[PDB]
């Protein structure tokens, strides 16, 4: 698990 | 009144499904602004002002931009052949809560309490003005590091608040509630409280709890960091699988974990300066 942004 | 002569256009900040956002200064008075461009071709939802077919985003921002709050205010906007351009406030210095959490890791509960409280007040502000954000997450929250003030951004996936069912959703899937994953239906407030549960977990644990659909609808919450029993309780309540089991905004702000919040100024002095 890398923390990452998530698109809308 | 051209866009090019009233504002001094700087360089990019970000881009995505929201649009493209540049640094800018109001020449009139050297106010820091954000200049956001949206192509008409890429806009899904449209609305009308009190009179003019504009993007829903402009409709929602006008409704929440009345007086002061924890929402980035729309200062001006412009139509163009193929796009609209929104002029928004830009705090300096600023960091988004997503980069802030990446940099610092899991926040201390005292800090998480102040941040979460200010987000709750900004969302209540939105609901009081008939606006549903539908994309509450760390990336859509700016921190004014000097004032210790959080500001909500990007209403591009929002809607007028209603008490009836929503069957469309354009926000972030990993903050969407189980009832959206399973049935493509949700009510506004109860979906909002779910996303706020994700956000609170994100703050105290250093990342979101769920990545896959199976995890969202499982509503099994594992704490990967030391979190007080009271905070675990509020998070599990916000993340109740049944919408009607989630707390109201009032029940969140009356929750024992939420008491004795720091003021924004305290928050900056103790945790940001
Ligand atoms: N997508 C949107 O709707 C909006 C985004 C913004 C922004 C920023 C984007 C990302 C930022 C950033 O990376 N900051 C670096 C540290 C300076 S600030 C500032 C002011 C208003 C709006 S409205």
């Amino acid at each position: 698990r890398k923390r990452r942004r998530h698109p809308s | 009144e051209p866009l090019e002569s009233q504002y001094q256009v700087g360089p990019l900040l970000g881009s995505g499904g929201f649009g493209s956002v540049y640094s800018g200064i109001r020449v009139s008075d050297n106010l820091p602004v954000a200049i956001k461009h949206v192509e008409k071709d890429r806009i899904s939802d449209w609305g009308e002002l009190p009179n003019t077919r504009v993007p829903m985003e402009v409709v929602l921002l006008k409704k929440v931009s009345s007086g002061f709050s924890g929402v980035i205010r729309l200062l001006d906007w412009f139509e163009r052949p193929d796009s609209f351009v929104l002029i928004l406030e830009r705090p300096e210095p600023v960091q988004d809560l997503f980069d802030f959490i990446t940099e610092r890791g899991a926040l201390q509960e005292e800090l998480a309490r102040s941040f979460f409280w200010q987000v709750l007040e900004a969302v209540r502000h939105c609901h009081n003005c008939g606006v549903l954000h539908r994309d509450i997450k760390d990336e859509n929250i700016l921190i004014d590091l000097n004032r210790g003030e959080l500001k909500l951004i990007d209403f591009g996936s929002g809607a007028l608040l209603k008490d009836t069912v929503y069957t469309d959703f354009d926000g972030t899937r990993v903050y969407s509630p189980p009832e959206w994953i399973r049935y493509h239906r949700y009510h506004g407030r109860s979906a909002a409280v779910w996303s706020l549960g994700i956000l609170l977990y994100d703050m105290v644990c250093g990342d979101i709890p769920f990545e896959h659909d199976e995890e969202i609808i499982g509503g099994q919450v594992f704490f990967r960091q030391r979190v007080s029993s009271e905070c675990q309780h509020l998070i599990r309540w916000c993340l109740a699988l049944r919408p009607s089991d989630r707390p109201t905004f009032e029940e969140i702000q009356n929750h024992p974990w939420m008491q004795d919040v720091l003021l924004p100024q305290e928050t900056a002095e103790i945790h940001l300066h």
